[PDB]
């Protein structure tokens, strides 16, 4: 329904990371596209984790990175009609417990495929590249600046 | 009796799976997929895991 | 823990530093008690 | 502060299942819209919408599409809900035009049968005063034929009457405060009032569940807003100590003022504030007190008289006490209450006291004969029967709900009652089934709320009878077991 029905705070999305049962259900969402990336049968384990990183990788790059806004009429005038979620998140707040779970879990993943890929160079490239593509937004230098000006609008 | 039960559980599913709302296209998309990945699933448990779990099944069963 | 010893110590070099360095980071971003909020104002 | 009488409420957490399922519905709702989306874009399906027009297709679009995502993908699925028309009045039945719709909520035709009796638990009348036939409605008639329906000019100018004075002073009787202002909008009053008494370089700490006049109208004036959390007075204290010991952000100096937006119930909460701690805070660091008692002022005290004689407080201590008749007493408008001197500089330099036009003469005499009737100047037994039965009845329905294993937030003495349904669908399946067995609710789901929480409010009144809340709390009782809405742990 409409904002301000039930909250005083204009920008609910700011929240959502800080919800309930929010940090299970991620990593329930990314076991569960692990289980159904080894449902096929003709791909080998190395592949499997590879791919389970590297789609897990794109998707949190897709919705915390690229997509900016709010989906919903918000209060506050559209000042958040630039920022993308990682910005919006806490209000501009750099670290907190919610950023430093979404920091952190990549890593581990990469930790996990690194040690079922048998540390191949190949394997090594792709996650690392997929890693960093990750990593660099969530630094706090790298705050609200587009390069090359690209997504700026 | 049974038949009820089973529309019952039925009914459960859309409202968790928030497919109430949906229209009758996307329930049966999201159904196909569903059914695929699980049938699938099954296939590879069969050929590649040993019918350890067939063989409590079967225990159960008996 | 054996086994594990042996399948790191089958890992390139170059791969074990960028795993340390790695780790040395989460150790900072879990030691980083400070809550800065990214502002900056002055007067006129 | 202390309290007279026990303070009791619960705000159950949500269990941890639930929760993920929430996420899992959500999340299959964001997915497919993205999917209706990327169909739309492309013309794969034609879109069921208007269009700018041709002349203008080269002007920069009006709106954002993205902001209207969850509008097009969820808001409008369940979209039935809500603007359902009545022809009747809003008593404890209410009769509803039946409509319905063809393409899934896009366009709604009505068809030409009449839902008759309806349970009413969506209107707001918390006295049962939303009557067609009684002595407010005769003098409001009478009032009707004498003065006619609507005023043309403003307070200040030749539109100043004096039913509007004798309003005023019965309103200031009525509360036990020196003077009073009426206006003819609860909204505007916040939204007019309160960029007045504060400016550029003072402070206004906002409670987390302000209504959104009161937050326009701290937004509307250059104040300073803080915000903490809901009846934690922890927050509020360390956001006065913060506030008076650093100053002002940039060039630190001491804040010309420091006013505290507080409401007495908060309805889709259901919470009563602990006005007691609140005063007592404000007295320590000399603060001001704006209290919105739009939602107790009938309903809560044992004369009804508000939230300030439910603690069995001085009416003296809170600066500023605003309210609106809409609620309780049948009628439109709102009111200021205070001390003679900020009633003055109101009616001065008040935004609705200089550009907008005052009250209607039929709606001062029914807000005048209503409250009259509240006071017991008319002598009759009634006026107190109300507050007693709404009491009783608040009391019944409450434990009765509680009871049965469901999830109540709020105070066991507040007349609104937030049952919990933490799923988006649920949100539409309780609407449906509660319409379908001829009871009629209010459901709240994700942008409004919190993400798991979403809800389903009841408003009581002393009209409810009790075998109308017997035959409600049966109908709830078989949807909940339809629908498994009872999650309660502690009792069930
Ligand atoms: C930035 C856009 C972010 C899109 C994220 C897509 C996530 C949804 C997805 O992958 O599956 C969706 C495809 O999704 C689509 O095919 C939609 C692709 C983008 C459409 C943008 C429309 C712009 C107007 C479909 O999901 P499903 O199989 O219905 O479940």
């Amino acid at each position: 329904m409409n904002v301000g029905t039930a909250h005083s705070e204009v920008n609910p999305n700011t929240r959502v990371m800080n919800s309930r049962g929010i940090w299970l259900s991620y990593v329930l969402a990314i076991g569960l596209l692990h289980i159904v990336l080894l449902s096929i049968p003709f791909v080998s384990v190395p592949v499997v984790w590879t791919l389970t990183n590297l789609i897990h990788n794109m998707g949190m790059y897709i919705f915390l990175h690229t997509v900016k806004g709010t989906p919903f009429e918000t209060p506050d005038q559209g000042k958040a009609r630039l920022l993308t979620h990682w910005e919006q998140m806490d209000y501009g707040v750099q670290f907190t417990a919610s950023r430093k779970f979404l920091t952190i879990t990549p890593i581990v993943l990469y930790f996990l495929t690194s040690f079922y890929t048998k540390y191949d160079q190949i394997h090594f490239v792709l996650n690392t590249v997929s890693l960093m593509s990750v990593l660099i937004p969530k630094l706090p230098q790298l705050h609200g600046v587009r390069i090359f000006g690209i997504n700026k609008y | 009796r049974a038949w009820k039960q089973m529309s019952w559980f039925y009914y459960q599913y859309l409202l968790v799976t928030a497919l109430y709302m949906l229209e009758p296209w996307e329930r049966t998309v999201f159904n196909s997929m569903l059914v695929s990945i699980v049938g699938m699933a099954l296939y590879t448990g069969y050929v590649f895991m040993p019918q350890h779990i067939m063989a409590i099944l079967h225990y159960f069963e008996i | 823990l054996v086994e594990m010893v042996q399948a790191l110590y089958e890992a390139p070099a170059y791969h074990l530093i960028l795993e340390g360095i790695l780790i040395l980071w989460i150790i900072r971003l879990l030691f980083s008690k400070t809550y800065k909020l990214q502002e900056r104002s002055d007067l006129t | 502060g202390l309290y007279k009488r026990p303070f009791n409420e619960a705000f159950e957490e949500t269990p941890m299942l639930v929760a993920v399922l929430t996420y899992v519905g959500y999340g299959v709702l964001t997915l497919f819209g993205y999917l209706r989306d990327f169909l739309r874009y492309w013309r794969i399906e034609k879109c069921h919408h208007a269009t700018e027009r041709e002349e203008q297709k080269d002007f920069v679009s009006l709106y954002q599409d993205f902001e209207n995502f969850y509008t097009r993908n969820l808001y409008m699925r369940i979209r039935d809900n809500w603007n359902r028309p009545i022809c009747s009045v809003p008593g404890a039945r209410v009769d509803i035009m039946e409509r319905q719709s063809h393409d899934y909520n896009w366009s709604f035709k009505y068809t030409g049968n009449i839902i008759k009796g309806v349970i009413n638990m969506g209107s707001y009348n918390y006295l049962g005063f939303a009557r067609n036939t009684g002595s407010c409605q005769e003098a409001a008639a009478k009032v009707l034929e004498e003065y006619g329906a609507g005023v043309c000019s403003t307070r200040q100018e030749i539109g100043n009457l004096d039913k509007h004075e004798e309003l005023e002073e019965l309103v200031a009787r009525f509360l036990g405060v020196e003077a009073a202002m009426a206006y003819g909008m609860g909204f505007a009053t916040n939204s007019m009032n309160i960029p007045a008494l504060v400016g550029k370089g003072c402070l206004i700490l906002s409670d987390e569940l302000n209504h959104a006049s009161l937050v326009l109208g701290a937004r509307l004036s250059g104040a300073t807003i803080r915000i903490f959390k809901h009846n934690n007075m922890q927050s509020l204290e360390k956001l006065l100590k913060d506030a008076i010991v650093y100053g002002q952000p940039r060039t630190r100096r001491p804040w010309k003022k420091i006013l505290i937006l507080v409401e007495g119930i908060y309805s889709m909460e259901g919470s009563i504030v602990r006005l007691p701690e609140v005063i007592a805070l404000k007295k320590k660091y000399k603060a001001y007190l704006y209290l919105d008692e739009a939602h107790s002022i009938g309903a809560l005290g044992p004369t009804g008289r508000g939230v300030v004689e439910y603690f069995g407080l001085d009416p003296e201590d809170v600066d500023v006490m605003m309210g609106t008749f809409t609620k309780s007493f049948g009628a439109s408008g709102g009111y200021i209450g205070g001390k003679k001197e900020l009633i003055d500089y109101l009616r001065t330099h008040s935004h609705s006291a200089v550009y907008a036009t005052s009250l209607s003469p039929p709606v001062v005499e029914q807000i005048i004969t209503s409250m009259k009737c509240i006071m017991g100047q008319d002598g009759t037994s009634l006026g107190k029967e109300c507050v007693q039965q709404l009491a009783e009845n608040t009391r019944y329905f409450r434990r009765r709900l509680k009871e049965m294993g469901f999830i109540i937030y709020g105070n066991e003495d507040s007349p609104v009652v937030p049952l919990m349904l933490y799923m988006p669908a649920k949100i539409g399946a309780f609407g449906r089934e509660m319409l379908k067995r001829n009871i009629g609710v209010v459901v709240v789901g994700f942008p409004a709320t919190p993400i798991i929480e979403s809800r389903a409010r009841f408003c009581l009144s002393a009209a409810h009878t009790k075998e109308i809340l017997d035959t409600a709390l049966k109908e709830i009782d078989e949807v909940g077991d339809l629908l498994q809405l009872k999650y309660s742990r502690h009792r069930l």
